[PDB]
């Protein structure tokens, strides 16, 4: 499992790296784009034409590698967290036998160990893990929230704000209201960064609350 | 034998799939007669 | 607003303007090419920034190239 | 030890995607070829298609063969 | 006369040299590939038939025998049920023990350890157990022997040679013209009394001549061998009488307008059936019969060649108030030239009937022993739920694509498409605001749970023992359907369903049906339900009505239904076509029918099923816990999404271990489908330009450029196999669950 | 069950006025075809058709109302 | 020069129309002469007939007056359209075609703005340009 495990993580350091690296070595220019430098280092595309040119920018190859990070991370420290639970258990078998298929992932350390986690609170009662229970629900809405911003894209949420600008302009008692600057939907560069945000915090709070709670409900 | 199925069965789906199910043909008999093949018996 | 560049490659084929919905470029006398005519963008404050020109360009590496730049009411095409 | 370990090793991540971002951003805004011709850093550039293939050649096999056995044992 | 029979014969030679030519059939694609995209576009506009031709005869002519092919695939598939039934099947058991024999229908051969998964069924027989409830469909049509089920069999595929040779005959040889296509009325007339009135009518006569009489001698004890063959049942009339005596009268009661003296074969009991916990065939056979005689009333509406009937153009011009201009004035010749609105029309209403037979199916269970057969009423609940679903997001689509491609503004001045063109900024803003009122009082309720359950205060909480929001209108509305048998249904012995309330029916210690009390967890989810609903229909909308202009692109129908985008200008014009609506609605159309059927699921497991035992006490599969857990998201999350995945998950070295495979693979569908949804085409053609480089350097670069996938086809690709993915875990998780349990 | 009756005399009278009611007011409000010119067979067969669809209403609600 | 009083084509409204900010920050108008009454789809959303004659209409953006444009010249062969801006002090600007030859096609006295006098490939580096109001095309 020791020897898979390890491997896994050559694989994604590998990926993250070769992303990270085509970024930084095809951000002055490539066959799609020769003059990319004369862009600079974040544009959103160049267009539909040429085939398509949707995140090509050496920005955006960091935007890709951040998922493969965060990947690689919670590859490594969910084998370092199940590695070490069953050994402080006293059950490194646990490990040795189920770690050689996904399923006894799945099964012996993120189903198992959510059991005093996601009873924080209940019907019965609560106790203290309660805030990780909020965290960690918490952090699996806020990582959903990103995929909205990496799956939609721009056009559609400027139509709706048209809409919605016509709807406050022909509102009695709210066109007495009026806004300084005016509504646009956020540009496509930012709405990558901002569901990248909300992506990240998802995944750093939802595997804080879970690692967290589940040492403390088995050891503390 | 019409030339022009024998072109439309020359074409890539067609052989793709033809190829690889007798392929898989090979893998599953092999398996069938000589099963639980973890090494190469030495 | 937008900057809308030409260079010396174009073939004056009037493709651009004719793509162009905002009526931001348009063809003035030259002797570089065989049409004797190359694009030109006056009109680059009505540039949206949409990059049709830039798709019905035929020369290998673009003649006219889009470089956005400081966005206004007319270049983010707001109606209100 | 759970949270010690898992912070620092997020920390890692963070700062080595950061460093490779910072290097194409050096390569954008900073990296002079004249000042450069035939440096270490320009044979990077001249043989980045050989890199980014023999990179992408040994992310298939690691991730073809390692999940083949993943999912041969399941 | 003015409907008649028009047709060309031998329009189109039977031919192979376009088989052998890909792409023949647009004048695009027919130049040979010199890019990979080429494929994927060979592939993807193959059956978009108006795109290759103008002429609407033609397409119409492509559509019919297309439509041909798919009834040929369907019959076909029938007639491989029926066979895998008659000869992989313990279908024989299950007749004798339907209470201890598990359906099943399907053996594997045994090659790797596969021969696991033919699990004990029951019956002496080991096999994958099945869901599609044909077992209990074929004990319903009165089928006792798996000699019918060859029979049965044997008529699918001759069926299925009949419908692909009536494709190649009316494609090939016999082509009708377009003024044959464009008769709405005789259509509607022959569709309405000869498909619907005479099918009910003959299904009608095959319910009360074979179903009843082998049902009732089925439900009184006697082995299937022992039944008599259904031809004995139709020539020897004193055996159908000493079963239902009204036989004895002959067909003079039905031409005299005595009915009443049918009365024990046509019945209006309602209720279910004690013995075998489905719907009393009587009544549906009067319902069968009395929907015959209306579909064919129906039928005779709509004028043809003979000057009585209905004029639809006159009809629907008549209608026309102050509010609406010319009203619907247009809308004959649009839903008679255009395939797409048809199209659109249909796959709405084929979807919502979907939707409608999953509620109806589970409430009043139509055949015996399906019931208490839990893992066939979750799977046809769900399975319908996800049709309906795709096949309204379908109705929205075509309406978009009929909008960008056959909407006329010159034959559309002021009628109802173009006004509601004209205040389409009113209905999206309307629409937008009444989402965000929905999302906000409904989802804000579940984390105001959530955080009043963990800051400790169980009494700042909406539930039934806190602040209540109590369903009175459906509480009120299932006491009315309960005092109904006897009251406003006088003549019905029974309630419809007793999901409105009344007794526990029972089969075999399993509850067949019971009361489905409502409270604040199902005022919390119904109304869920209305907001994701709301939610689609805005997207769908706002793609529908914005298709061919906006504010932004005042040009949108230039660029087609289809296109990635306008470039980055204007801000960024990403995502802008009503195809992109129709990708971001399919994605809340997936939330929205994975709540419904988690919703079913846990409610049924919780509140419903279960097994009886002495002193009459119902013991649920969960032992109630959806009243005060399905008002958190942690009560979701543990109770329901925690607990009943110890199934699917302890699956492995068992039979069901298929069901754990077919989980952990399709999270990896899913999971592999975001790497499309968050990507974008240029880092992938700077990839493949890198690849590119090293097959050229080995000299082995192909002669057929390979290219990324275009914006569209990447956004289609990751929304297929997420869905694919995310419907696959579902559905492995609840078959895994509901056959383990249930 | 609803009372229905056997076939009698004042059923064939409910029936044929019903017929008779039908065929007059399909000659009167019949759009598209000295009174009974133009009467084709057609006209009378779905004058009659719903003649028995109003015969056959009529005689099951006076059996359901105690009319008989 | 814009006739104020040309009539409009006959039209029922719509809330596609044009907002606060054509009243307040600037507004377009389009007219053009057409040989007969006949239904055109507005810009904006719904259909509308333009009378025999001539037609003056007003919209929010200079895109939505060239797409009423490009839509009456390929569908009803009308080329005689101009575009003007107007300004809330009552200015107008015309637009186009700005010199009454269409920019497609070559006009005497047009000058060249932004042409570059080599290839695109002989751009600067963002390093040579660095700190420094040089342009990036020499
Ligand atoms: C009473 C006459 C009648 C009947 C039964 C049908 C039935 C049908 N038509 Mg239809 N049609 C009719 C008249 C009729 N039409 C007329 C007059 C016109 C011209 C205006 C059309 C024009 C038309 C078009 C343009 C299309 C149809 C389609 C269909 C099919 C709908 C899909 C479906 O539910 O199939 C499942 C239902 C079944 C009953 C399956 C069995 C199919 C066979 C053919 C039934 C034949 C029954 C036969 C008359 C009696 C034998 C039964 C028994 C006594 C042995 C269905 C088979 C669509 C289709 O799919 O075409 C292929 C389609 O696109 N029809
Ligand atoms: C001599 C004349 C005569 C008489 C006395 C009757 C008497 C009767 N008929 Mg009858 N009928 C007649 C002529 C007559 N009919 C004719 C000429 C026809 C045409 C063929 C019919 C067709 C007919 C049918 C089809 C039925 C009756 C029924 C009945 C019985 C009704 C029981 C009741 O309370 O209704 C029930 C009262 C209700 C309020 C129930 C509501 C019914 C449905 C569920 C509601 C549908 C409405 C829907 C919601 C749309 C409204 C929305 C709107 C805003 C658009 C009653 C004894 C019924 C019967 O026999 O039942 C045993 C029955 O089903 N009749
Ligand atoms: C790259 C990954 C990888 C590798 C190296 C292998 C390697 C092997 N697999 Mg595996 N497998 C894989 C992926 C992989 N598989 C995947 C992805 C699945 C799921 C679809 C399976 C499912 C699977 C099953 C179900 C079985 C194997 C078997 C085998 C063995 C082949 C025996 C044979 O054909 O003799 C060749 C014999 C000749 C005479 C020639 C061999 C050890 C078989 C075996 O023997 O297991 C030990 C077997 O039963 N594999
Ligand atoms: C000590 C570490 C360090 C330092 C000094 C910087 C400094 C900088 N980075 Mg960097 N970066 C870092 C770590 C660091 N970063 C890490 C760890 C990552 C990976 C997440 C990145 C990813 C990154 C990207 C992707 C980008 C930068 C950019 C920038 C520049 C502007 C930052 C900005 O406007 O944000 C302001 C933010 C706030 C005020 C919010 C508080 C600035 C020179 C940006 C830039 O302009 O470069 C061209 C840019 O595009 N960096
Ligand atoms: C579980 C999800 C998942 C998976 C499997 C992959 C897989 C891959 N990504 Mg990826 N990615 C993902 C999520 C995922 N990604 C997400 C969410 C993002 C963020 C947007 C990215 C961002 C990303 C970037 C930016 C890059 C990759 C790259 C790669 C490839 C190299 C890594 C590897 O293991 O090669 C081995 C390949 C695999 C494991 C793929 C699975 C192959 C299957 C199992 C073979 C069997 C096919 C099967 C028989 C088909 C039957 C279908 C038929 C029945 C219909 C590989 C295709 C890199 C690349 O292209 O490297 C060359 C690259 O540059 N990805
Ligand atoms: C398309 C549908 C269909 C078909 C093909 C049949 C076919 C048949 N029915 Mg049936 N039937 C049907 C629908 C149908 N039925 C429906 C919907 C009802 C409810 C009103 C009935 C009620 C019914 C009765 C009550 C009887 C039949 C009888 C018969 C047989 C005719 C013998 C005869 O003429 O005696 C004519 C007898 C006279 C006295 C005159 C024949 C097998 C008769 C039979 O032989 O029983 C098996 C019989 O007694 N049927
Ligand atoms: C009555 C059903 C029906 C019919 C006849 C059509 C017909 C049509 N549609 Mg429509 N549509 C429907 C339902 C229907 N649709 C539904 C339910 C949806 C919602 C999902 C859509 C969504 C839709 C869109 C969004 C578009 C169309 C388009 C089209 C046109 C061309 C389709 C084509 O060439 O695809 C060729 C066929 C294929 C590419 C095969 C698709 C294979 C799918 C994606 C995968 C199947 C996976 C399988 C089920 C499970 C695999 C699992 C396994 C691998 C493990 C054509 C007029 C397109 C168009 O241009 O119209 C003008 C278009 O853009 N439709
Ligand atoms: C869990 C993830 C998530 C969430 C919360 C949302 C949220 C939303 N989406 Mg969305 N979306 C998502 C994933 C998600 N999406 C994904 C993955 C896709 C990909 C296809 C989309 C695609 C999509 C489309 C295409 C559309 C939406 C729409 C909407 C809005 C619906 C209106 C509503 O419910 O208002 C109520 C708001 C919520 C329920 C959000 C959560 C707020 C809760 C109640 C707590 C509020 C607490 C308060 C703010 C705390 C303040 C603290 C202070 C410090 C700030 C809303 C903003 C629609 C829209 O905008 O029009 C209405 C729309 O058209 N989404
Ligand atoms: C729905 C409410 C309703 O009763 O509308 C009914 C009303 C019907 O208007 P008219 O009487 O003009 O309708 C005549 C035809 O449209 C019907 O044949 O529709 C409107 O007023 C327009 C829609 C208002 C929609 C507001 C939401
Ligand atoms: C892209 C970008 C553009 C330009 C700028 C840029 C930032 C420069 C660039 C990015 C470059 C990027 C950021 C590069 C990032 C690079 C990586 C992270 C460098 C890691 C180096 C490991 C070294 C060789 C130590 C190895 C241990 C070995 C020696 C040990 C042996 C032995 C020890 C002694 C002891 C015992 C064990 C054994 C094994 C016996
Ligand atoms: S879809 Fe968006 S990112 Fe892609 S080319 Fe178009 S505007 Fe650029
Ligand atoms: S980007 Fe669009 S508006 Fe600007 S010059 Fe090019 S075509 Fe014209
Ligand atoms: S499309 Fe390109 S080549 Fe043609 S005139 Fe414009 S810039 Fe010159």
């Amino acid at each position: 499992g020791d020897f898979l495990i390890h491997h896994a993580i050559a694989l994604a350091l590998h990926t993250t790296t070769l992303i990270l690296v085509k970024g930084a070595l095809d951000a002055r220019g490539s066959k799609l784009m020769p003059d990319k430098k004369d862009f600079g280092y974040s544009f959103p595309c160049d267009g539909p034409g040429r085939g398509g040119t949707c995140d090509i920018s050496a920005w955006d190859a960091f935007y890709l590698s951040m998922f493969w990070m965060l990947n690689t991370i919670g590859w490594v420290t969910f084998y370092w967290h199940w590695k070490h639970v069953t050994i402080w258990q006293g059950n490194a078998g646990q490990f040795n036998e189920s770690s050689t298929y996904i399923m006894g992932w799945l099964r012996d350390y993120l189903w198992l160990n959510s059991s005093p986690l996601i009873n924080g609170y209940n019907p019965f009662g609560m106790n203290s893990l309660s805030v990780w229970s909020w965290m960690f629900l918490f952090g699996h809405l806020i990582w959903a929230t990103g995929f909205m911003f990496l799956i939609s894209w721009r056009g559609y949420w400027q139509e709706l704000i048209e809409t919605l600008v016509w709807a406050h302009e022909r509102t009695p008692l709210a066109n007495l209201v009026r806004w300084k600057d005016k509504p646009v939907a956020l540009s496509i560069v930012q709405a990558r960064l901002v569901g990248l945000i909300h992506f990240t915090a998802g995944y750093i709070f939802t595997y804080a609350a879970f690692v967290i709670a589940s040492t403390t409900g088995k050891f503390g | 034998m019409d030339s022009n199925f024998l072109k439309y069965l020359s074409t890539a789906p067609v052989l793709f799939t033809v190829w690889l199910s007798f392929t898989a043909s090979f893998i599953i008999e092999a398996n069938r007669f000589f099963p639980d093949m973890l090494y190469f018996p030495m | 607003s937008h900057s809308v560049k030409v260079y010396d490659t174009c073939i004056g084929c009037t493709q651009c303007v004719r793509a162009c919905p905002c009526d931001v470029l348009e063809m003035v006398s030259w002797d570089g090419c065989k049409a004797g005519q190359i694009a030109s963008a006056p009109r680059t404050e009505d540039c949206i920034g949409c990059k049709r020109c830039e798709t019905a360009c035929p020369t290998d590496f673009l003649s006219v190239r889009v470089y956005l730049g400081g966005e206004t009411t007319r270049s983010m095409g707001l109606a209100y | 030890q759970s949270a010690l370990y898992t912070h620092h090793q997020y920390i890692a991540g963070f700062l080595m995607v950061g460093a490779f971002a910072h290097g194409a951003i050096f390569f954008v805004r900073d990296y002079d070829p004249e000042q450069n011709k035939n440096n270490v850093l320009a044979r990077i550039l001249d043989h980045k298609e050989a890199i980014i293939s023999h990179l992408s050649w040994v992310s298939l096999f690691l991730g073809f063969h390692t999940l083949g056995i993943y999912v041969h044992n399941d | 006369k003015k409907v008649s029979i028009t047709v060309d014969r031998d329009p189109v030679a039977t031919s192979f040299e376009k088989w052998a030519q890909p792409g023949h059939f647009s004048r695009t694609l027919a130049k040979g590939p010199k890019t990979t995209t080429w494929i994927w576009n060979l592939h993807a506009d193959v059956h978009d038939f108006d795109s290759h031709t103008n002429s609407l005869e033609d397409i119409s002519r492509k559509i019919f025998s297309a439509h041909f092919g798919q009834l040929s695939i369907i019959f076909l598939w029938l007639s491989g049920m029926y066979f895998h039934g008659a000869r992989f099947s313990n279908y024989s058991a299950w007749l004798s023990n339907p209470t201890a024999v598990k359906p099943s229908a399907q053996v594997v051969w045994p090659i790797v350890g596969q021969e696991i998964l033919n699990g004990d069924v029951g019956g002496g027989f080991q096999g994958v157990q099945v869901t599609s409830g044909f077992f209990q469909i074929w004990r319903a049509s009165g089928i006792t022997s798996e000699v019918e089920l060859y029979w049965c069999a044997l008529a699918g595929l001759l069926m299925s040679g009949l419908m692909i040779f009536a494709g190649w005959f009316h494609y090939h040889k016999a082509a009708p013209k377009l003024e044959w296509f464009q008769n709405a009325e005789s259509m509607l007339n022959h569709h309405l009394s000869g498909l619907l009135g005479l099918g009910c009518l003959s299904w009608a006569g095959h319910q009360i001549h074979i179903s009843l009489p082998v049902n009732k001698l089925l439900d009184a004890g006697v082995a299937p061998q022992e039944i008599p063959l259904p031809h004995e049942f139709l020539v020897n009339r004193d055996l159908m009488a000493q079963l239902y005596p009204s036989f004895s009268k002959g067909l003079v009661p039905f031409f005299t307008l005595n009915w009443s003296e049918y009365s024990d074969f046509l019945t209006f009991k309602g209720g279910l059936n004690p013995v075998t916990g489905g719907l009393w065939l009587s009544d549906t056979a009067h319902h069968h019969l009395a929907l015959a005689v209306l579909f064919i009333v129906a039928g005779h509406m709509y004028r043809t060649n003979w000057g009585i009937g209905h004029s639809m153009k006159e009809i629907l011009e008549a209608h026309k108030g102050p509010f609406t201009g010319e009203g619907h004035k247009g809308l004959y010749e649009i839903l008679t030239t255009s395939w797409h609105a048809q199209l659109a029309i249909n796959l709405a209403m084929m979807g919502s009937v979907s939707i409608i037979v999953a509620h109806h199916m589970y409430a009043m269970p139509p055949y015996p022993y399906i019931a208490t057969d839990y893992p066939t009423q979750l799977s046809i609940f769900t399975h319908h739920m996800w049709i309906g679903g795709f096949c309204v997001v379908g109705g929205a689509a075509h309406a978009g694509i009929f909008m960008v491609r056959d909407y006329n503004p010159a034959q559309n001045y002021n009628n109802l498409l173009d006004r509601v063109i004209r205040h389409r900024d009113a209905i999206i803003s309307h629409l937008n605001w009444i989402c965000i009122f929905l999302g906000f009082h409904s989802f804000g309720l579940y984390i105001h749970n959530d955080t009043m359950r963990a800051l400790g205060r169980t009494q700042d909480m909406f539930s039934d023992t806190a602040i209540q929001l109590k369903p009175v209108f459906a509480q009120w509305v299932q006491s009315i359907h309960t005092l109904a048998p006897g009251n406003t249904t006088p003549n019905a012995l029974a309630t419809a369903s007793y999901a409105f309330g009344g007794d526990v029916v029972a089969v075999g210690n399993k509850v067949a049906m019971m009361p489905i009390s409502l409270g604040t967890a199902d005022f919390m989810v119904h109304h869920i339900h209305a907001f994701t609903i709301h939610v689609t229909v805005l997207i769908l909308l706002k793609g529908v009505l914005f298709s061919r202009n906006s504010r932004l692109i005042p040009d949108k129908a230039n660029l087609g239904f289809r296109f990635p985008c306008d470039g980055p200008g204007r801000g960024g014009t990403c995502q802008s076509s009503a195809w992109d609506s129709v990708f971001l609605g399919l994605f809340w159309m997936y939330n929205c029918i994975s709540v419904v059927i988690f919703h079913f699921s846990w409610k049924m497991q919780s509140d419903v099923w279960g097994t009886v035992q002495a002193d009459g006490t119902v013991t649920h599969i969960t032992g109630g816990n959806f009243a005060q857990s399905a008002i958190t998201i942690n009560g979701w999350l543990r109770d329901f999404l925690w607990a009943q995945a110890s199934q699917v998950i302890q699956s492995y070295g068992s039979a069901l271990s298929a069901y754990g495979l077919i989980f952990l693979g399709a999270h990896f569908i899913w999971a592999f489908s975001l790497m499309f949804l968050f990507s974008g085409r240029g880092y992938w053609q700077e990839l493949i330009e890198s690849i590119v480089w090293a097959h050229n350097k080995l000299n082995v670069a192909p002669a057929i450029q390979p290219r990324a996938l275009s914006i569209t086809q990447g956004r289609a690709v990751g929304l297929a196999h997420y869905l694919l993915g995310g419907i696959g875990t579902t559905w492995a998780f609840f078959l895994a669950r509901i056959i383990s349990v249930g | 069950v609803p009372q229905t009756v056997a076939w009698s005399a004042k059923t064939g009278a409910v029936m044929v006025l019903s017929n008779i009611l039908c065929i007059v007011a399909g000659r009167y409000v019949i759009q598209v075809k000295g009174s009974f010119a133009g009467f084709g067979l057609p006209e009378l067969l779905a004058s009659t058709s719903l003649g028995h669809i109003v015969g056959s209403g009529a005689i099951l609600g006076l059996s359901y109302v105690g009319v008989l | 020069t814009l006739n104020l009083q040309i009539p409009s084509p006959t039209f029922e409204g719509s809330t596609g129309g044009w907002l606060r900010a054509a009243e307040v920050e600037e507004k377009y108008a389009i007219t053009w002469t057409s040989p007969k009454e006949q239904v055109f789809e507005m810009p904006t959303g719904g259909a509308a007939i333009m009378r025999q004659g001539e037609n003056l209409l007003y919209l929010a953006r200079k895109e939505q007056c060239l797409a009423l444009a490009t839509q009456v010249k390929n569908s009803f062969k009308i080329t005689d359209y101009k575009v003007y801006r107007i300004f809330p002090s009552g200015e107008v600007q015309y637009l186009h075609p700005k010199d009454g030859v269409f920019p497609e096609k070559v006009n005497a006295g047009r000058v060249g703005v932004g042409n570059v006098s080599h290839s695109i490939g002989k751009n600067l580096n963002p390093a040579q340009i660095k700190f420094t109001s040089k342009s990036f095309n020499g």
